[PDB]
């Protein structure tokens, strides 16, 4: 009928407004498009990947350009502890004059936004110093984006179109990605650190016009080629070194000091260089594992077929799994998302405790924003990983080709897995909520000594084994005569033990009963989100209520009111339910991070230690207490620069609430309402001169779940971002 | 030291070329 | 038996009108007609809302949807013990006879009908969705 | 003016006796917000004996209501035409319930 | 009878003109002639889109570059109070 | 029943109009205040929305013992106008004035 | 339009045909069951997708199955 | 409203611990909980819950502790009724504890 969903004639012949919505929502599900083949599917995905890479490089170019043009990067470089970094300028014609005055910050000549992304600390650490450096980087990245766009166009041309078998050559791709994309990139980064970033940290101005003239080490490359590699570790930067200057600097380029630079409170750059060099060698070696065209290397199908326990404990083992993984893009995407999202969480956990950028640890707003940002990104990615696992089970799983292997066998005891996840979720919820409520009642009745405060002795024992002597467990790195102690004593242990025994950093924070309770809340959240996702994936193909669910696909509204009623029976609906639990879980995690760090940054650890053991403590001493500056961003007396966060705070509350409408009220109410509206327009004079092209209808059942979830999530994120940034930046 | 007007115009021109290449890729992906 | 022809001279039931009747769709897409023969003059409920009086003898009623016609026919068959006929009418004047399609109600088995949609297997014998990838079929039920 | 009304007292167990607040009048208990004290004072009630008397009379009338519901379902159940005497019920509920109720309360 | 197969499908489907009346003579001839020659170049859908585009874009950039300065929008005057002061001695 | 579509469509329009011109006034005010433009707000010291009909009702009920209820000594309530009724140093009842915020919350 | 496929577990009980509000289904002669009839779906262009037929079906698992497909004016139940 | 009414006036209920008004602080928290608990019924559907119950029932069948009265998820209508009942109870009791702690402590 129409030609907009040109990939779907079924949508194109829809006479209602549903055609537009579904045309948008199905545009990137290339496998379900009309007349698609496997080869054309892979080629379209390859080009789309080029487009995404170009978008990423353009985004980075824009950040560099706006900081270079409108920021205060040289001024921040001069005084990194007393200059608020500027993100970009504000040109808003709706501003009143008090808003123009309030937002003028950081030494800017006009209203600006203060950055929370940490790009100043990162770019300063890696050696950038001037606006010209940032501009040149931005121009280079714009050119890189243009190159990626050209390559995406080019490999869609018929003579440059890669064959389907090229996409399924797993061994060559793994060899090249491990050796070059990981290893050579890390080696080149070590080159940048040694030639540029380390000299710039020592006051030496090294750029493209003089780096062939500048010696990175006084003895050149002779210690490298002779194998006398300990020369490069001699004479590190002293503990009195001032970053960016030659005062107190050394000449070492590859060290293993451990711990932090005393002034910047961040990792030593020479340690970072040695890290990336060792990583480069390990990854280049690992990229020579798989067989390509030279008669040596492993064959992955035979590796998988060989790994079956001879006692039969895993049935057929991993037999046939090579073709299962290699033929399913959803299996590959599920694996990629699970691993990348776990890595994103690892980045969040390691960047707060081991800050890698100079003057990042002292920037409290930036640290809180980065932790929260990456943990929410990690949560969304993990939900997607399990979603595409469910999609694999529906669309790509062939039971005959996987007969008796580990995949079929875990499908064969899915009730055991789901029921045990249910048990652990129930145990954690019952007992964590019960201990919190008991403590709340104890505080309410005036008897806090009757609280149940369980000491986290296992994690404290771990902290002791890594050298924290506060808890009195004398073992390993906290035992001065142990073998583990003596082995590291001349290499990384002095700096590490200085850092881990200081309470002025975030390295292995002191923990107590509040940390116990919130960690068990986190365990409850992880296990329940996993339960919903895993039950969705394992029941995706069918259940007792709907034994032919695979015939209906990943996403469908329901199977009607029969058989007791079947709302939210699809695996997609399990994803939709699990997003709520993921948001809840990351909320608990980030609440914990922010409140514990708020106490640490304000120099009062007793507030978290005493109030976090009961939930009124969380409400009153975290949410209520820290919202005071935020909600006074504008008031009857006037406004300040926090008024944008007050407005966005309310904006997020509104969007969150609007989502409840789509989630609570369901379709048929709105369809009858829209029918009366369609009657009204046709019968109204001067208005019935105009007519709709698409028949107005209520949003579909699944679309409503999506739109409600999107409003809920966006309001969740916007509200917490406003509260986090306003509460931290109004104090710091 | 601030950027010059010419540097901003250079960046905008290179971005316009990149945008033309982007429109080309988007149309090729479409049909 | 042959399909009956829609007699346009049939009177309509006594009704005062409503806002629930035909809209522009009847002019440009299609509408429906239900006819029935009433044994006596009596009140029935309109599927579009409101009470109407069916005339003794032949009645004709134009409705927007096939489901509305079948709802009224269900009421006529179960409350008034009266049979009826349903037509689809197109804007170009074409009249298509709809129900009962072969003169016998569909719930009564009738010779001359041929099964469509029949699968010669139980529902658990459908193949897997991976087996119909890149074939153009609607699903595993389509094969 | 100074004493807060209270008509609920908690037992001392598991620390909950903190809810018996110092409401004044040499008394500890949960502060009430239903307005009964102001209603009892407006009625002229000056002693706990009169409150006891109303409580006993209420329980007797409560038993009478439960007797009547059993009686008018199991023993003497009115027929349908009795219920459909809406003219009689309106006459009795206007004049007898509301009218005589207001007259007796004015008394 | 509210149904008829042919020549009365308009009455059957209720396709009636409740208020529209056929009328050729409403406006004066010189007034009409003026307004047909006034709106003649915009009677093509591409020309009106081009005209509204060029006029609207030019009005918007002329407002932004000059007109917003003339009406003294606060975003064009910029700050005068020296900048808001942040905590911890930050600027 | 025979014009339920008209009833529901008209009520739908009324609800949309009321939501816009009641909640959107608050949103306008929040946005103006955040942008540092209190003079552009709906307020008693800016663009005013006085509930003049309710104010007139209050004035009529205040003036009632003079003319329209002559044998009543005082108005029915202190909320219409007049003096504070104070008991024990606390306000029992007093005039409840209505301005722009009252207009907005009534809509 | 929605697809209504019939399977061979049908016992010919006619309950799905009686349940259908748009006359999609009908009973045709068959020799596979005792009732000597089977449900058929000749008029799926009129199927709205309400799954009243599946609610009526007594076999375990279902003998009539409705697979929601491309939406039309008839399948969306629109009177406008 | 959010600052000067909700944030400012909730100070009494959230500081009520260790006083006789601490019951209101506990009920404030518990009512927030019951309100949030309702969203699991309102936002979900019984097909998910019936399948989860299938796995749990498998675990009970394995240990020969499956009940004869076969467990079912709540009906669609009961899921809605439970959701709205807990939503109303939680929200109204939240406002109840907020109001009563506030006005008892500052009245
Ligand atoms: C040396 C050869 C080489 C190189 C450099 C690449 C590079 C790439 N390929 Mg592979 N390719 C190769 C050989 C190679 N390819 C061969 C031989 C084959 C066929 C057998 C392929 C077949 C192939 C396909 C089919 C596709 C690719 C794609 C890609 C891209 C992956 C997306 C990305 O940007 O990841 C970036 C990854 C890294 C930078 C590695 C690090 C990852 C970790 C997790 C990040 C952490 C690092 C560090 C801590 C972070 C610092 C953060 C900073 C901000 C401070 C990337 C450009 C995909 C695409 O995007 O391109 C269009 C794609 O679809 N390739
Ligand atoms: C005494 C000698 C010995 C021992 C101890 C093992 C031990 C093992 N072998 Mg065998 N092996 C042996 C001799 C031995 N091997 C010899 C002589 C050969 C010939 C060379 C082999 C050849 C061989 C092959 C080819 C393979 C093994 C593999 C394995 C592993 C799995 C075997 C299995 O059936 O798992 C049974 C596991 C299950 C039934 C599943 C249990 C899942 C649990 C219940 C889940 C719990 C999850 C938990 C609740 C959630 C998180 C917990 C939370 C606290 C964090 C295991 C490490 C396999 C492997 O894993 O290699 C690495 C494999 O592929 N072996
Ligand atoms: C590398 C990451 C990656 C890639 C390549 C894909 C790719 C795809 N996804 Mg997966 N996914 C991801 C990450 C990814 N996703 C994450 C992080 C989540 C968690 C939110 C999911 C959860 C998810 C679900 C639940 C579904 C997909 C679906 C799809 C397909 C169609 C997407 C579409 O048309 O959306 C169009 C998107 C919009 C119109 C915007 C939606 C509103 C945004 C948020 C604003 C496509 C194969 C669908 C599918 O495959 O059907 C079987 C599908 O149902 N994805
Ligand atoms: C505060 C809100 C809240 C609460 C308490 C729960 C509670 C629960 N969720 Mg539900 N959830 C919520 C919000 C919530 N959810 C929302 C908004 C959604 C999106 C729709 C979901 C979606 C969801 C899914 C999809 C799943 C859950 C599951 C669970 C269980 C997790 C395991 C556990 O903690 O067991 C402990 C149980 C509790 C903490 C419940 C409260 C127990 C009370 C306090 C016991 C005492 C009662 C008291 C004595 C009785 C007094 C009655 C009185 C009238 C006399 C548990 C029943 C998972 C599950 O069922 O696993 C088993 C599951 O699969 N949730
Ligand atoms: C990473 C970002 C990204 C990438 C790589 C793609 C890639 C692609 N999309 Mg997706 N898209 C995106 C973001 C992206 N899109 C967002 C945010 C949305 C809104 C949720 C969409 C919604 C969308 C629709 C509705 C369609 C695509 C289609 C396409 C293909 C052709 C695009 C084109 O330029 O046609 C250029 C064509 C024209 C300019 C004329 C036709 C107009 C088309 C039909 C709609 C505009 C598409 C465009 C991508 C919308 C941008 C959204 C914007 C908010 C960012 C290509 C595979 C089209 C395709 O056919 O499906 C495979 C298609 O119909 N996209
Ligand atoms: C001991 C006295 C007694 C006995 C043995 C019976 C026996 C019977 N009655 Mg009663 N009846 C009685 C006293 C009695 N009635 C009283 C005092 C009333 C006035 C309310 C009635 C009014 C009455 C009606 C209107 C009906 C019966 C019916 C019945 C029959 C079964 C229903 C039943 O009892 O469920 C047992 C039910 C309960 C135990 C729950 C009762 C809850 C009570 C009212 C307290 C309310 C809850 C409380 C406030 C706590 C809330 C928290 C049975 C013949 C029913 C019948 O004949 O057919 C269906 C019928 O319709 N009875
Ligand atoms: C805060 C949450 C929220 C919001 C904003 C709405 C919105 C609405 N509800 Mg919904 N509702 C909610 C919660 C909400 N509901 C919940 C939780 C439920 C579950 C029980 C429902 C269930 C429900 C029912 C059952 C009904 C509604 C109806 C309505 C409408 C009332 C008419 C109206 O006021 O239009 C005016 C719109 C607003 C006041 C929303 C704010 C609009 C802003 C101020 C305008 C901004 C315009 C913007 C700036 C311009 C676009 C720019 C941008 C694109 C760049 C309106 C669309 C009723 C309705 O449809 O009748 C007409 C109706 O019957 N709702
Ligand atoms: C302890 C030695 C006995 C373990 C029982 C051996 C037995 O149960 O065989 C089952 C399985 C090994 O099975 P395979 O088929 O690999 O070997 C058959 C064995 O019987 C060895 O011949 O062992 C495990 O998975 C449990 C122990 C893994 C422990 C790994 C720890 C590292
Ligand atoms: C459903 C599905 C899917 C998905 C899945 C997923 C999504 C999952 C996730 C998963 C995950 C997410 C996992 C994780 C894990 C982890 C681990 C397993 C780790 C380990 C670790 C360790 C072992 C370590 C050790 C150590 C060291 C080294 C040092 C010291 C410390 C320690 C001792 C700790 C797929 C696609 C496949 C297919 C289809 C179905
Ligand atoms: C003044 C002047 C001038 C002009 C200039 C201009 C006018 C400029 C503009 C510029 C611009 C205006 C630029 C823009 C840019 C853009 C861009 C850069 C874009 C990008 C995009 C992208 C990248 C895309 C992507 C995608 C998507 C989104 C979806 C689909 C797919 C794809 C991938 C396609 C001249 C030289 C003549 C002369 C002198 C003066
Ligand atoms: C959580 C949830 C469930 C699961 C909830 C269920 C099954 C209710 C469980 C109630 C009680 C706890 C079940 C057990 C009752 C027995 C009488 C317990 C006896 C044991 C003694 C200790 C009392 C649904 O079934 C549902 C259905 C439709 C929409 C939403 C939802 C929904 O959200
Ligand atoms: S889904 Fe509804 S309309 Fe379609 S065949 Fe079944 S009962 Fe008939
Ligand atoms: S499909 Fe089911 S309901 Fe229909 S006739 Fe066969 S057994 Fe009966």
């Amino acid at each position: 009928a129409t030609k907009f969903p040109k990939f779907s004639q079924g949508l194109a012949k829809d006479p209602t407004t549903r055609r537009i919505w579904y045309g948008i929502a199905t545009a990137h599900d290339f496998e379900s498009h009309d007349n698609i083949t496997e080869e054309s599917l892979y080629q379209k995905i390859f080009a789309s990947h080029f487009g995404q890479l170009a978008i990423i490089f353009l985004w980075t170019s824009g950040n560099l350009f706006h900081v270079a043009w409108q920021g205060n990067f040289p001024q921040w470089v001069q005084d990194p502890l007393h200059v608020r970094p500027i993100a970009h300028a504000i040109w808003d014609p709706h501003f009143g004059q008090p808003a123009v005055e309030a937002f003028t910050r950081g030494g800017a000549q006009g209203p600006v936004n203060i950055a929370t992304s940490g790009v100043y600390q990162w770019w300063y650490t890696i050696g950038l110093r001037t606006n010209q450096d940032l501009f040149q980087g931005s121009v280079f990245l714009t050119i890189l984006s243009g190159l990626f766009l050209f390559a995406g166009w080019l490999h869609l041309q018929p003579r440059f179109q890669p064959a389907l078998a090229w996409f399924k050559n797993a061994e060559s791709r793994l060899n090249h990605h491990l050796s070059g994309l990981f290893g050579v990139s890390s080696l080149a980064w070590t080159g940048h650190l040694v030639h540029v970033a380390i000299p710039e940290a020592r006051g030496q101005h090294v750029r493209w016009d003089n780096f062939l003239t500048t010696l990175p080490h006084p003895q050149g490359l002779a210690p490298f080629f002779s194998g006398n590699w300990a020369v490069y570790a001699q004479n590190p930067d002293s503990s009195a070194h001032l970053f960016g200057t030659g005062e107190g600097s050394g000449t070492a380029i590859l060290t293993f000091l451990g711990g932090f630079h005393p002034q910047t409170q961040s990792l030593w750059l020479t340690d970072i260089a040695h890290h990336h060099l060792a990583i480069a060698v390990v990854f280049i070696l690992a990229g020579h594992m798989y067989r390509t065209n030279f008669g040596i290397g492993h064959t992955m199908q035979e590796i998988l077929d060989a790994h079956t326990p001879p006692g039969g404990g895993l049935g057929a083992g991993h037999k046939g799994l090579f073709d299962t993984v290699n033929n399913s893009l959803h299996f590959q995407l599920g694996l990629a998302l699970a691993s990348v999202g776990t890595i994103t969480s690892l980045v969040a956990q390691h960047m707060y405790s081991l800050p890698p950028y100079a003057f990042l640890a002292q920037d409290f707003t930036t640290q809180a924003s980065l932790y929260t940002h990456h943990q929410y990104i990690a949560g969304f990615i993990l939900c997607g990983a399990f979603a595409h696992g469910a999609i694999f089970f529906v669309r790509d799983y062939d039971p005959e080709q996987n007969k008796g292997n580990v995949l079929a066998r875990i499908l064969d005891h899915k009730e055991a897995v789901i029921s045990h996840l249910s048990w652990v979720s129930l145990f954690l919820g019952f007992h964590t909520l019960g201990l919190y409520v008991h403590n709340d009642v104890m505080q309410a009745f005036g008897t806090p000594e009757k609280q149940i405060l369980i000491e986290p002795v296992f994690a404290q024992w771990i902290q002791a084994a890594q050298g924290k002597t506060l808890y009195g467990f004398d073992l390993l790195l906290s035992q001065s005569n142990s073998a583990a102690f003596s082995a590291g004593q001349t290499l990384w242990l002095p700096g590490w033990l200085d850092a881990i025994n200081s309470n002025s950093n975030s390295l292995f924070l002191t923990i107590g009963p509040g940390d116990f309770l919130v960690h068990h809340a986190i365990a409850l959240g992880l296990h329940t989100t996993t339960l919903i996702l895993v039950k969705g994936a394992l029941d995706a193909r069918g259940s007792k209520l709907m034994p032919d669910k695979k015939d209906f696909g990943y996403s469908f509204p329901c199977d009607g009111p029969g058989r007791g009623g079947t709302c939210d029976i699809s695996a997609w609906d399990a994803f939709y339910l699990a997003v709520f639990w993921m948001l809840n879980t990351i909320g608990w995690v980030t609440f914990y991070f922010h409140w514990k760090h708020l106490g640490i940054w304000q120099g009062n650890v007793n507030q978290f230690n005493e109030s976090s053991t009961y939930l009124m403590g969380w409400l009153r001493d975290y949410l209520w207490l820290n919202s005071s500056q935020l909600i006074n961003g504008y008031n009857p007396f006037g406004m300040n620069s926090l008024s944008v966060w007050a407005w966005m705070f309310l904006f997020g509350h509104l969007i969150y609430a609007t989502g409840f409408m789509f989630l609570i009220s369901w379709r048929g109410y709105w369809q009858e309402l829209i029918e009366t509206l369609a009657w009204a327009h046709e019968r109204t004079p001067l208005a019935n001169l105009v007519r709709w092209r698409d028949k107005p209808v209520a949003l579909s059942i699944v679309q409503a779940r999506l739109v409600g979830l999107a409003h809920f999530s966006a309001g969740y994120i916007l509200t917490y971002a406003a509260f986090l940034i306003a509460s931290t930046s109004g104090k710091f | 030291m601030p950027l010059s007007d010419s540097q901003i115009f250079i960046a905008l021109f290179i971005a316009l070329l990149t945008g033309i290449l982007a429109v080309r890729l988007g149309l090729e992906l479409y049909s | 038996w042959k399909p009956p022809t829609l007699d346009p001279s049939t009177p309509s039931p006594i009704f005062g009108g409503s806002t629930g009747g035909l809209l522009r769709k009847a002019q440009i897409e299609e509408f429906y007609v239900i006819t029935w023969d009433a044994k006596k003059e009596q009140v029935f409920e309109m599927p579009t809302g409101g009470a109407a009086i069916m005339r003794s003898g032949p009645n004709l009623l134009k409705l927007a949807r096939k489901e509305q016609c079948l709802a009224l026919l269900t009421q006529l068959r179960n409350k008034f013990k009266t049979d009826g006929q349903i037509y689809r009418v197109f804007p170009d004047g074409e009249v298509q006879y709809l129900h009962p399609k072969d003169g016998v109600y569909p719930e009564k088995v009738n010779a001359g009908r041929t099964a469509v949609g029949a699968k010669d297997r139980s529902i658990g014998k459908n193949t897997n969705p991976v087996a119909v990838k890149f074939t153009g079929k609607l699903g595993t039920y389509d094969v | 003016i100074h004493i807060k009304p209270s008509a609920q007292v908690v037992w001392p167990v598991v620390g909950q006796e903190i809810l018996n607040g110092d409401v004044g009048g040499g008394f500890q208990g949960v502060q009430i917000t239903s307005g009964f004290f102001q209603l009892w004072r407006a009625s002229g009630i000056t002693s706990e004996l009169q409150l006891y008397s109303t409580a006993i009379g209420g329980l007797v009338l409560a038993a009478a209501m439960f007797f009547a519901g059993w009686f008018h379902y199991h023993k003497a159940a009115p027929k349908l035409e009795w219920f459909q005497n809406v003219e009689s019920m309106l006459n009795h509920h206007l004049a007898g319930l509301l009218g005589l109720g207001s007259l007796a309360w004015a008394g | 009878s509210e149904y008829f197969d042919l020549d009365d499908l308009e009455d059957t489907t209720g396709s009636w003109e409740l208020y529209g009346q056929e009328d050729e003579k409403r406006y004066p001839s010189l007034q009409a002639e003026f307004f047909n020659r006034a709106a003649a170049p915009l009677t093509r859908r591409e020309s009106l889109l081009a005209f509204t585009f060029v006029g609207g874009a030019g009005s918007l950039l002329l407002w932004g570059a000059k007109g917003s300065k003339d009406v003294a929008l606060p975003i064009q005057q910029g700050p005068k109070k020296g900048g808001e002061k942040g905590p911890r001695g930050k600027i | 029943i025979r014009h339920r579509d008209a009833i529901v469509s008209h009520l739908n329009w009324v609800c949309i109009f009321l939501g816009f011109h009641s909640f959107g006034l608050y949103i306008h005010n929040d946005t103006m205040s955040a942008l540092g433009r209190p003079q552009d707000m709906f307020s008693d010291t800016a663009i005013q929305l006085q509930p003049v009909f309710a104010q007139w009702i209050q004035n009529t009920h205040l003036s009632a013992p003079q003319f329209t209820a002559p044998n009543a000594l005082a108005p029915t309530s202190p909320v219409w106008g007049g003096d504070v009724v104070a008991v024990g140093g606390k306000v029992a009842a007093m005039p409840i004035t209505l301005g722009t915020a009252d207009f907005m919350v009534h809509h | 339009s929605h697809a209504v496929k019939i399977y061979d577990t049908c016992i010919g009980c006619t309950q799905c045909v009686r349940a259908c509000p748009t006359d999609v289904l009908e009973m045709v002669p068959w020799d596979g069951c005792k009732a000597s009839q089977i449900a058929s779906a000749p008029r799926t262009e009129d199927c709205v997708g309400c799954k009243r037929c599946e609610s009526a079906c007594p076999t375990d698992f279902l003998s009539v199955r409705v697979y929601l497909g491309s939406e039309t004016t008839r399948s969306m139940g629109l009177a406008y | 409203w959010l600052r000067d009414f909700l944030w400012a006036q909730s100070s009494q209920v959230i500081q009520s611990y260790g006083s006789a008004l601490s019951a209101y602080g506990l009920i404030f928290l518990g009512a927030h909980f019951i309100w949030a608990f309702s969203l699991m019924f309102l936002f979900s559907g019984r097909g998910y819950w019936q399948e989860l119950i299938e796995s749990i029932v498998w675990a009970h069948n394995k240990l020969k502790v499956a009940p004869s009265i076969q467990p079912r998820a709540l009906s669609i209508t009961q899921g809605r009724a439970v959701g709205v009942a807990h939503y109303l109870l939680g929200g109204i009791a939240t406002t109840w504890s907020f109001f009563l702690a506030r006005i008892i402590a500052v009245g």
